């Protein structure tokens, strides 16, 4: 979520995915613990005894054996943690997560609720409006004339100054508003 | 606004340059931007997106519209309407769809079956039908007590 | 009570006396002692003040009636005075017998759940009654459509008296 | 106590 | 603040975790989780749960209150 | 005769009361979810009355509060069948309900 | 592999903003600015008896009796369960009772 | 009301909801075990179902051969 | 209406049978439970159904409300393969839990008695369907089958939760209602059915096979289910089989209508009416 | 009352205390800025499982993505701390 | 049940259906077969108010059982005496139609060793 | 022992076959589109965090997928013996059907009515 995702997958994040999954899928089967643990160290001795390939089509063949062996094995009705997607709390504090800018249209009477915190509004704003420039300037600097581009953005480089598109980030909804 | 007619979507194209704009409208690669058959269906230049519907979108992505699940500027489905998340889903199942179709239909003919079989060899317990009064409680059935009905008799045993 | 038991019969209650035989106290007369003595003075005592106040202010209103006008079948056709005359009396007619059959209606439902268990033997009369009225509002006004009128329900009239008088020559 | 503010729309209107 | 239990006490003895790590040492495997496991079979979760043991809750006193309702009656008849 | 009915239509207006006290402007000033569940119980109570008289008598009811409309020969009423079911279930209902208003007032707290 | 050196400042950065952002979340103290208990049994459900049950009983109990027992067809009951051996209140008789019961077995 | 939580040890737990627990189930124990004894038509019955084998011709009335 | 409720009632105990989810499996026994009264209304029973009715709204309202605080306790977290050792570490809903699971299933005069039972005995002793009555046995069996489920996976065995223990069921709003629900479920079934008029005449006259057949199929299906969950207890992978694939995946009916049947309409509705 | 909220303390606490109830990293040379592969000498399998282990503390999964960015218990609580909003 | 294997798996034709109970004259093997009795009477079933159902043979009992439960309204288990009675008639006349049923079997097997006879 | 791919039900991306016989061809398209994604991302990012924006952001492919579904049809309609047997079926069939159905139907009332077969039992408001 933190990280956007590249061009393709390398067959290392494939394998890592595909281990953790079936990891899932098995603990998914074995419910109690002590089982989970005697066939999960058991599918961690069939990665390590495949894991020193060299030839590399052999290994992508296996990959894709082991895919296979996984679409026909996998519970069909996995565990899911209930924030994750597909989960029974996933997305339920959608309709609180309210954005920040409806405090703009706020009356003064209820910007006269809370002026300490309207205060400090303000504050962010200012700093808002001052690294918007400098922020697109940086970011005018740091893109390339041509070639290769992905979703990945820099960093603030120079004292007194903030990471460029910084205010969706910072600003977004807490997870759990009320 | 500032959308013109160069940006709308247009007609059907022939020629190679056609192609290549219309990809280039519609921010796609040119060897990925394929349009519907030319069958007169109204479809024009708008693309052929492979038939996924958003659920099998990356769901821990931050997409731009994130109940969509689709990127900002990204060329949007012709069936986008159908392929949301609140409808029609195409995702894999754990099991083929044939195989799916295959165990419902013969669960339900089995059922019926066994219920038919059921129905022609009923369960039913060794007696004889029940017993009522007053030839077979005419009048209170509701019968006419100007008229006489032929009388019910039933015996002891 | 506006009503009257010639238009809206009822059989008269038929309660048994109560035989207690256990020695418990029931709390249902218990409830209903101390419902009428909290609930049911009160209110009889404002419905009282209420009606002494109106009988202070006593007013009175009569029901109309109209007198029978010539009927359809005297009435030239094209002369839209005696016609539209004769509508009119055949819509209010209607609305009476629409009114007619709501109160044969509610009288069946009365009978049907006063009797309860016994309404396919001691309804008889009542659904008898509810039968004859329909098989004649069916005679006099189905299937005349969204205009009806007197016209077409003498236009309707002489097509069956005809039926019948054709079947009586057989 | 530790409480926190509460982004809501406007209410008021 | 919180204070958490000292880790040392999560050892492996007693445990089906134990018979799990001999069933993977007799195939020349190690599990290093077992410890982080070993929390769920030890301390006031160390017990048998049995299905007579979840249904006969209760049942002693119930008895007894039977008990004394006979006896009540038997009394008062 | 009065009591039973007068129970019937108390339970819908002990029912409709907090609505009306929700639509009222005084929510912010009174403990809304405490509120209704005593409004639930009471009509459990008042629904209880009922109960009891058709375990005794075994009295069937049908009772016709107002008249809707009449077009031609139907005339529709709002008309309530009190029947064993209808007294049965009005009562389990509401005792069912009182323990979901409770247990929703535990439950969706931070709400 | 691991964070980059550029997304682990970008990261970092962001979260320190982040923590900002959410310690100002925080209320001051005056936060917001706002412009006879008895005992339960004895007052609470007192007067919660007597306003929301007994005044709505009240005018509920005014429009069954004179509203709606004024007309003829509104409440309409079954008739009650006449056994043998009873006494009727309202006729005065009482109806015979049943046959002699030629079984006695159980 | 308010406990204070544990990070991986059993839970402290209060003397009310063992009592009120205890006391349910004691409860539903008892009104099975006084039932059971008091109208045990749970089982079998009490009408002792016939056999109809052991029913005579001349008491089921069909003509002897 | 009697074959209706009997299909109905056979596929959904077959789907609770595998489910993880609790309130998926309490609602496929909710759903259960009324194809059992749609086979007491196939046959004419309506005030057993009736019966039914009030007795099984007892049972759901207090297992539902068992199961919300299992899952606020446990942290929005709802499904069994992450729950355990309820019964010692939840006394009190574990108690309420167990007196609904028994319930349900039928345990002598406690409120299932007075419906469930009659409901038995009528569809052993009137002349039905066959097979109808054959799966609403298999049904009542495995009613009590995924009720030992929810006791094993739920109040039995190890805790499988996250350690950091936010348990607190101290609450009187929690306790209350549950204490209410608990009475009922025990004794509502009992003043219920003797305070009701007698109708719809009961037959009694049967061999012991077919009165206390409810009873027996109860105990057999908790002692089966017991079996299979010592078995997954036991140490070793099986391989999955097109049965619990079929009763883990809902029959296959959900994926496969609410798949087919939307794709055809808004299809049709888009590439025929309006467009063309 | 229920649900206590998360203080960075206690994350690092339990990130380092799950690292020192695994059996591969001596509890010794386990620090907070303590790396997998440099000077835990871990691998990818490893660090897959550990990321398993932190979601099965805290009752949420890590998508994969940032799962294997994840490379140090300095990081592992940082990223618990921006999802879970844990400001101090 | 084993009639109905017995039905569905032996033969049909000494084995009856539930339909046509009895399909022999009454009074055939039965020299003098009194009718069957009813103890309550139309007025009073009507009056008890007993639905279509249970008007059978056991109305009397069924009509002091209501009596008592409507007398003793409170403690409400004090008519356990007339449950049992009205069980127990219903008892008898669940048995008088189990002989019925065999009666009816029992004159199938003796007209099928009449054709075999013949 | 095989998944079968579905148009209801597709390829899993980790199962399809092409996944494992990459191309250079295919890795450098893959990372055009990424490119492309990414354009697009940075230029919706700096209209979303823009602060002096003060209306919403134009999405320009809704625009278009709006246009291509209400009004560019027609234009890009050519009349096809396929196309016009479909409107023809789906236009009439229905309609002819439909009015078999009632016709049917009616006719039947109508003769019963007539021959008096048919019994109006309470059939007052019709
Ligand atoms: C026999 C029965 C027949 C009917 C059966 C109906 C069955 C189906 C029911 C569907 C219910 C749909 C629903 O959930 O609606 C939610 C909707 C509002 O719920 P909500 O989601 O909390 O919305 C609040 C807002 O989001 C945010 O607002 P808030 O949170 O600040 O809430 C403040 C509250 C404040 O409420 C108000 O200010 C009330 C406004 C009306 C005041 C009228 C004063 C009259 C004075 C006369 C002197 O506002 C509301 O509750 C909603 C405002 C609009 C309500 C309009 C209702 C009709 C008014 C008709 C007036 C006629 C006047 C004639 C002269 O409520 C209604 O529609 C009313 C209640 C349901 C219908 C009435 C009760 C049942 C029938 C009784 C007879
Ligand atoms: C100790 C204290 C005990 C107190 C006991 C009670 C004392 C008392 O107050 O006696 C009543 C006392 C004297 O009673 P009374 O003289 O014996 O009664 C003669 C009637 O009021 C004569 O009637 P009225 O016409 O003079 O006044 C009644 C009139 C009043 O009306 C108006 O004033 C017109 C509206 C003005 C609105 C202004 C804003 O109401 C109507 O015309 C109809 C109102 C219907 C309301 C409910 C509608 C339900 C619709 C359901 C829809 C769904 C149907 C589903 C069907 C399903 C089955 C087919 O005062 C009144 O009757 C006035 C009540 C005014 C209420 C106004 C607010 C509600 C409107
Ligand atoms: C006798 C000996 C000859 C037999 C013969 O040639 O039979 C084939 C001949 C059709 O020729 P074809 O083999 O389709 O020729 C295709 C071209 O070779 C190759 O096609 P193309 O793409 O090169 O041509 C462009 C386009 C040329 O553009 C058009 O055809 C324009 C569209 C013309 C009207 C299409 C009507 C059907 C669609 C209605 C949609 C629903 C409307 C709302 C409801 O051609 C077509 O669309 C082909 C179909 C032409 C059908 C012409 C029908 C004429 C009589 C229409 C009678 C009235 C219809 C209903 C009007 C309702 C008004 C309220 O006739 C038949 O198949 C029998 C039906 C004849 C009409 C009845
Ligand atoms: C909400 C739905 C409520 C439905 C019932 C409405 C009752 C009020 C009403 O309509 O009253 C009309 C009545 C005059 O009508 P009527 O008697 O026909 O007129 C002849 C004499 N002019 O006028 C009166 O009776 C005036 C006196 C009214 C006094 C208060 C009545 C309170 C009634 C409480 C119970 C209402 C029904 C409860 C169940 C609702 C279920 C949704
Ligand atoms: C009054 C209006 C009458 C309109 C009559 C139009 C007749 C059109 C006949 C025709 O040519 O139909 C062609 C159609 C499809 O054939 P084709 O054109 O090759 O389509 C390519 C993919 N199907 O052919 C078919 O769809 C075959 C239908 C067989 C039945
Ligand atoms: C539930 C059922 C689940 C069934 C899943 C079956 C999977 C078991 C079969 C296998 O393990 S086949 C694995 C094939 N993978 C390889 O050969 C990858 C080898 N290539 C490499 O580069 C490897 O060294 C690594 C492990 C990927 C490198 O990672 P290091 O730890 O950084």
């Amino acid at each position: 979520a933190f990280c956007a995702p590249p061009a393709y997958l390398t067959h290392q994040q494939k394998v890592l995915r595909l281990y953790k999954r079936a990891l899932r899928h098995l603990e998914s089967w074995c419910i109690h613990r002590d089982k989970y643990r005697y066939f999960a160290c058991l599918m961690r001795a069939r990665f390590e005894e495949h894991k020193n390939e060299k030839d590399m089509m052999r290994a992508t063949q296996l990959l894709r054996e082991a895919e296979e062996e996984f679409w026909q094995n996998q519970h069909p009705q996995p565990y899911i943690f209930p924030d994750s997607p597909g989960g029974t709390s996933f997305e339920r504090y959608e309709c609180y997560k309210v954005p920040e800018w409806c405090l703009d249209y706020w009356h003064p009477s209820e910007k006269a609720m809370y002026p300490d915190y309207f205060s400090k509004r303000e504050q962010w704003k200012k700093l808002r409006m001052e690294s918007w420039d400098r922020e697109v300037k940086q970011l005018q600097e740091e893109t390339s004339p041509d070639g290769i581009m992905t979703e990945a953005l820099p960093p603030a480089r120079r004292e007194g100054d903030l990471p460029p598109l910084w205010w969706h980030i910072v600003t977004r909804p807490r997870e759990r508003p009320t | 606004f500032h959308m013109t007619k160069d940006m709308l979507p247009g007609s059907y194209p022939r020629t190679p340059e056609e192609r290549a704009a219309a990809a280039k409208k519609y921010n796609m690669r040119v060897e990925d931007y394929e349009p519907y058959p030319d069958d007169g269906m109204g479809y024009g230049d708008y693309p052929m997106l492979p038939n996924r519907s958003q659920h099998e979108r990356d769901p821990w992505y931050q997409w731009d519209h994130s109940e969509l699940r689709m990127n900002w500027g990204e060329p949007i489905h012709w069936d986008l309407d159908m392929y949301i998340r609140n409808r029609v889903d195409t995702s894999p199942t754990p099991v083929s769809w044939d195989v799916m179709c295959k165990h419902l239909f013969g669960f339900v003919a089995f059922m019926v079956f066994m219920f038919w079989v059921g129905h022609v060899f009923p369960s039913y317990q060794p007696v004889g039908p029940k017993q009522y009064p007053y030839n077979n409680l005419y009048l209170e059935r509701g019968g006419d007590p100007t008229k006489e009905p032929e009388p019910v008799v039933h015996y002891d045993i | 009570d506006s009503w009257d038991k010639d238009v809206y019969p009822e059989p008269p209650s038929r309660t048994p006396a109560p035989s207690p035989q256990t020695s418990l106290p029931n709390p249902i007369t218990y409830l209903t002692k101390a419902y009428d003595l909290v609930v049911d003075w009160p209110v009889t005592l404002v419905r009282e003040f209420i009606e002494r106040q109106h009988a202070k202010n006593r007013t009175y209103y009569y029901h109309r009636q109209y007198r029978r006008v010539p009927d359809i079948t005297e009435c030239k056709e094209g002369d839209v005075l005696c016609i539209y005359e004769a509508e009119m009396q055949w819509r209010r007619d209607f609305k009476v017998d629409q009114e007619i059959m709501n109160i044969i209606q509610e009288r069946l439902k009365a009978c049907q759940q006063r009797e309860g268990e016994n309404y396919q033997q001691n309804c008889a009369k009542e659904l008898e009654q509810f039968t004859k009225v329909t098989k004649a509002y069916q005679d006099r006004y189905l299937d005349l459509g969204a205009y009806y009128s007197a016209r077409k329900c003498l236009a309707k009239q002489k097509q069956r008296m005809l039926e019948e008088r054709k079947a009586a020559r057989q | 106590g530790k409480r926190l503010f509460v982004v809501k729309p406007s209410l008021y209107y | 603040k919180m204070e958490l239990p000292d880790y040392r006490q999560w050892k492996i003895e007693g445990t089906p975790l134990e018979t799990v790590q001999k069933k993977l040492a007799a195939r020349g495997l190690r599990d290093p989780w077992a410890r982080n496991e070993a929390w769920r079979y030890m301390g006031g979760f160390a017990g048998n749960i049995t299905f007579p043991s979840v249904i006969l809750k209760g049942f002693k006193w119930g008895f007894a209150a039977f008990v004394v309702a006979l006896g009540a009656e038997y009394f008062l008849d | 005769m009065n009591i039973f009915t007068t129970s019937i239509l108390l339970i819908f207006i002990l029912l409709l009361s907090p609505i009306l006290i929700s639509m009222s402007n005084l929510i912010k000033h009174i403990n809304f979810p405490l509120y209704t569940t005593t409004s639930i119980k009471f009509s459990f109570i008042i629904s209880l009355l009922p109960l009891l008289m058709f375990f005794h008598n075994n009295m069937e009811y049908m009772i016709t509060t107002w008249h809707w409309v009449t077009m031609n020969s139907m005339e529709l009423k709002m008309s309530f069948k009190t029947d064993f079911f209808s007294i049965l279930f009005t009562s389990v209902a509401l005792f069912v309900t009182w323990s979901i208003m409770q247990f929703s007032s535990w439950y969706m707290h931070s709400d | 592999s691991g964070y980059t050196p550029d997304e682990k400042l970008r990261l970092q950065q962001l979260r320190e903003l982040r923590r900002r952002w959410l310690k100002d979340q925080e209320l001051s103290p005056r936060e917001p600015v706002l412009p006879k208990n008895m005992v339960f049994k004895a007052y609470r459900s007192s007067l919660f008896a007597v306003s929301h049950v007994l005044i709505p009983m009240w005018f509920v109990h005014y429009y069954v009796k004179y509203h709606m027992a004024t007309k003829p067809y509104t409440i309409v009951s079954s008739k009650p369960r006449i056994f043998p051996g009873d006494t009727i209140l309202e006729t005065g008789e009482v109806i015979p009772p049943m046959r002699d019961f030629p079984d006695q077995h159980h | 009301v308010h406990i204070q939580p544990r990070y991986r040890e059993f839970p402290q737990l209060t003397r009310s909801q063992v009592i009120q627990g205890e006391f349910l189930s004691s409860l539903m124990w008892f009104w099975i075990l006084w039932r059971f004894w008091h109208d045990s038509d749970a089982v079998l019955g009490h009408f002792s179902y016939p056999d109809p084998s052991q029913w005579t011709d001349e008491e089921l009335g069909i003509p002897p051969d | 209406m009697l074959c209706l409720g009997a299909l109905t009632t056979l596929f959904t105990a077959i789907c609770a049978l595998t489910q993880n989810d609790i309130k998926k499996i309490i609602a496929f026994s909710t759903s259960s439970q009324l194809g059992l009264m749609m086979v007491t209304l196939g046959m004419n029973q309506p005030h057993l159904a009736f019966l039914h009715i009030c007795t099984h709204a007892f049972f759901k309202a207090m297992l539902f409300m068992c199961s919300g605080s299992i899952i606020h306790s446990l942290a929005d977290e709802q499904d069994i393969r992450k729950m355990g050792n309820i019964t010692k570490i939840m006394p009190f809903t574990s108690s309420c839990l167990v007196i609904g699971s028994l319930a349900l299933t039928g345990m002598p005069f406690l409120t299932g008695f007075y419906s469930k039972d009659l409901i038995i005995e009528a569809i052993n002793t009137c002349n039905t369907n066959a097979w109808a009555l054959l799966i609403t046995l298999i049904a009542t069996s495995m009613t009590a089958m995924y009720s030992m489920r929810i006791i094993y996976f739920v109040t039995m065995t190890k805790p499988r939760f996250p350690p950091l223990i936010s348990i607190n069921e101290n609450d009187p709003d929690l306790m209350n209602p549950i204490k209410r629900l608990a009475f009922g479920s025990i004794f509502a079934g009992f003043v219920i059915s003797y305070n009701i008029p007698p109708t719809s005449i009961p037959v009694l006259t049967m061999p012991w096979f077919l009165k206390t057949t409810a009873l027996i199929i109860s105990v057999l299906g908790f002692l089966i289910a017991l079996e299979l969950n010592n078995l997954t207890m036991k140490l070793s992978m099986n391989k999955a089989n097109p049965y619990s694939s079929f009763s883990t995946l809902l029959g296959f009916f959900p994926s496969i209508i609410h798949r087919i049947t939307p794709m055809k309409s808004l299809n049709l509705s888009l590439k025929t009416s309006l467009t063309l | 009352s229920d649900a206590p909220p998360l203080t960075l303390d206690g994350i690092k606490d339990r990130v380092l205390y799950v690292l020192k109830l695994y059996d591969k990293i001596d509890p010794e040379k386990l620090s907070v800025n303590s790396h997998f592969m440099k000077d835990l000498g871990l691998d990818s399998l490893d660090q897959v499982e550990i990321i398993m282990a932190m979601e099965d503390e805290f009752g949420f999964e890590i998508p994969d993505i940032d799962a294997e960015k994840l490379m140090c218990p300095q990081e592992i609580v940082d990223y618990i701390a921006d999802k879970k909003d844990v400001y101090e | 049940g084993a009639h109905l294997t017995r039905r569905y798996l032996w033969d049909a034709s000494v084995e009856p259906d539930p339909e046509k109970i009895p399909s022999f004259p009454p009074d055939l093997g039965f020299p003098e077969r009194k009718e069957r009795v009813m103890v309550a009477t139309q007025q009073e079933m009507m009056d008890a108010q007993l639905t279509l159902q249970q008007r059978d043979y056991c109305a009397h009992y069924l009509i002091r059982l209501l009596k008592c439960k409507r007398d003793s309204f409170p403690n409400f288990l004090a008519c356990k005496h007339e449950q049992h009675d009205w069980d127990y008639c219903e008892h008898l006349d669940y048995v008088k139609r189990m002989k019925e049923f065999e009666r009816e079997r029992r004159l199938l097997q003796r007209k099928k060793r009449r054709a075999l006879k013949e | 022992s095989k998944y079968k791919p579905a148009p209801l039900a597709t390829l899993p991306s980790t199962l399809d076959p092409a996944e494992y016989d990459v191309s250079p061809e295919t890795r450098r398209a893959q990372v055009e589109r990424l490119s492309i994604r990414a354009r697009l991302k940075r230029e919706y990012l700096l209209q979303y965090n823009d602060p002096k924006r003060v209306s919403h952001i134009e999405d320009p492919a809704l625009i278009r997928w709006t246009y291509a579904r209400s009004a560019n049809i027609y234009p890009n309609f050519r009349p096809t013996p396929k196309n016009s047997l479909l409107g023809a079926v789906a236009g009439f069939g229905p309609l002819i059907f439909w009015y078999y159905v009632f016709k049917t139907d009616r006719d039947r009332k109508e003769r019963l009515i007539q021959e008096g077969k048919l019994d109006r039992k309470f059939n007052i408001s019709y």
